[PDB]
RNA sequence: UUGGGCGUAAAGCGCGCGUAGGCGGUUUUUUAAGUCUGAUGUGAAAGCCCACGGCUCAACCGUGGAGGGUCAUUGGAAACUGGAAAACUUGAGUGCAGAAGAGGAAAGUGGAAUUCCAUGUGUAGCGGUGAAAUGCGCAGAGAUAUGGAGGAACACCAGUGGCGAAGGCGACUUUCUGGUCUGUAACUGACGCUGAUGUGCGAAAGCGUGGGGAUCAAACAGGAUUAGAUACCCUGGUAGUCCACGCCGUAAACGAUGAGUGCUAAGUGUUAGGGGGUUUCCGCCCCUUAGUGCUGCAGCUAACGCAUUAAGCACUCCGCCUGG
RNA sequence: UGCAUUAGCUAGUUGGUAAGGUAACGGCUUACCAAGGCAACGAUGCAUAGCCGACCUGAGAGGGUGAUCGGCCACACUGGA
């Protein structure tokens, strides 16, 4: 659903610092391109229920990062609030 | 449960329909409407009098009588005693107690009370039934 | 995701005291050792023993019985909760099984107990009515 | 609450996912808020502690503190909670190396069959029957093969196999994928669970469309049996069937067990990944993970039966139940 | 007190802006401004009922009566001034 070297190009463009996988912004280009992918890829296959669920259950997984970006540092959240397109 | 929904839903308690529902209820008169006081026994006037049959397998005919009471409520109501005075129209006490083994009829006849007197023949049950204590 | 400490870590001693256990441990705090202590303050058992691992180490019990193949610690229940911090009064504190168990008393007094609550005349947090 | 149950007795929707809500891993420091105490004021008149007085006893009325030991005016104490500042990663997610498939939506290859029309063929029966018959037969009925077609699926690999939350998933070759799992565990520093709302799926049948009537088949038909028919027997045959195109929102959707986490006798196969010892001419023995199964302590219940794929021993949340 | 088999409640309402006028207060009414304010923690509405002390039985956790007997509220054929 999403190859190696793709998440390892990201790494290199929006992580916060070396090995910084599992990263709140790490997981929104892998999230919402992949809904993209999805949302055309179901687009072809009106029946991928399954697949649907696949990336909404990590919408909340993202979120909860966005959830955890509030309390520690807010700065930050002003920061990756501004930083991609994100609602809300 | 837990303590914590206990609070959100509290341990409601168990209602109990009491027995003998013709005697905790009056009538407003003046609005049609109904009082709930509670008697002990209300007057009422026969309007049938009868007997039943036991349906369980004891036998006999017990003697009923269809009373309404002073809210207009129609009864089966058990008349106990032997000999009696309602032929028809007499104006009546009546007291709860269900006589078992009889579907229905719940209520007995006070003897000896409003327009009744009581049975004759008695003398170890001399008390109840509308005998006067002798000499 | 385990929400009380304090009795997960008392029923694991009574889920081997059951079986007859002499050896066992628990993972510590800055409470839970000082709460293991007061076990052997008192001398239920052997002796509980020391704190070694990186995060929360395993600080033993060693089960002390009788001579009759027996077990002294009947009774082992922790009374609070996430949901119910409940609460004792020192001029009305009972005695466990009428003068044959212990009740361990929390406050910022120390973590005291029976004796060292009814003529300190503070209450506290109660925990276990262990006989 | 103290002081109840949800496998078969009444108590889990069909499963989810999920909005709110509730409740959340681990380890340090601040407050004294919550906790718990200490100085008083201090809580009500017949009612209410203890002892007298008044009543002939008494019924029935006052006394003395107790006195609030609950509320306020007041001092405080931080383990544990509320807020304040950090970290760790088991738990979860983002990594990496691979296994499997009936996991959903799309394109091909071929087999075999009931039905038809035709050849050859031939002529008395062929089909159907527990018992015979209706029927189909003189047109050649079926038959019969190199070979002509249709409808619809595709035994074999097929399994206490695997995948899916569940309804479920099956000839395959390919497309797009889901998702499972192991192993190394790199990283974020608990990023979680329930899950009211809401949104989905939702088996079969039914409301209808276009391929459907090839086979099957409600409804209907025929023949007799049988003491009784058209019932058990039989076919023909209608929609409904098959699928695509709209759903309805229901099942014994049951593992008759809601979901997440700790702990307590075993043996026994088996599905995937990692671990090997001999080796094997790919096989023997064994560690582990996740599971798939089968027997079986302590504990359990009313008993059945459960016992690592708990109904045992603990924690958190939702929902449900209390005679028919 | 209970009913969601009562969920969307209010529009001088919702805040403020000036006059009153009250022993004083203001949306209390009047001219102005924004739709706001109130809400599933069930506002709104319905139905029911004077409240409390007190009674009473409960191991305590307490909760049911009010003729009592006291303290407060409301009423005086009805409805207004």
């Amino acid at each position: 659903a999403i190859s190696q070297e793709r998440k390892n190009e990201i790494i290199k463009e929006y992580r916060v610092h070396e090995t910084d996988t599992g990263s709140p912004e790490v997981q929104i280009a892998v999230l919402t391109a992949e809904i993209n992918a999805v949302n055309e890829h179901l687009r072809t296959h009106k029946k991928d229920h399954h697949s649907r669920r696949g990336l909404l259950k990590m919408v909340g997984r993202r979120r909860h990062l966005l959830n955890y970006l509030r309390s520690k540092d807010i700065q930050r959240y002003r920061e990756l609030i501004k930083s991609l397109g994100i609602r809300r | 449960p837990t303590i914590n929904q206990l609070v959100r839903k509290p341990r409601q308690s168990k209602i109990k329909k009491s027995d003998s529902p013709a005697l905790n209820k009056g009538f407003n008169s003046k609005k049609k409407k109904f009082t709930d006081l509670n008697s002990p026994q209300k007057r009422g006037v026969c309007t049938r009098v009868g007997t039943m049959t036991p349906k369980k397998p004891n036998s006999a005919l017990r003697k009923y009588a269809r009373v309404r009471l002073s809210n207009n409520i129609e009864i089966n109501a058990y008349i106990p005693g032997i000999g009696h005075n309602l032929q028809e129209h007499s104006v009546v006490l009546v007291r709860g107690g269900r006589v078992k083994d009889l579907p229905g009829v719940r209520y007995h006849i006070v003897r000896g009370a409003l327009d009744t007197s009581g049975v004759d023949g008695r003398r170890q049950g001399r008390s109840l039934y509308g005998t006067k204590k002798p000499k | 995701t385990m929400t009380d400490p304090i009795a997960d870590m008392l029923t694991r001693v009574r889920n081997a005291n059951m079986v007859r256990h002499e050896k066992l441990e628990l993972p510590a705090s800055n409470i839970k050792k000082e709460i293991a202590e007061i076990l052997k303050s008192e001398g239920f058992i052997k002796n509980v023993e020391y704190v070694e691992d990186d995060k929360q180490g395993v600080l033993r019990l060693f089960l002390k019985y009788g001579q009759n193949d027996e077990r002294v610690i009947t009774g082992l229940k922790r009374i609070s909760k996430p949901g119910l911090r409940v609460y004792a009064k020192a001029s009305e504190m009972p005695k466990v099984l009428n003068g044959l168990g212990i009740a361990l008393v929390s406050t910022s007094e120390g973590v005291i107990t029976d004796k060292e609550a009814r003529k300190r005349n503070v209450g506290g947090e109660i925990i276990a009515y262990v006989w």
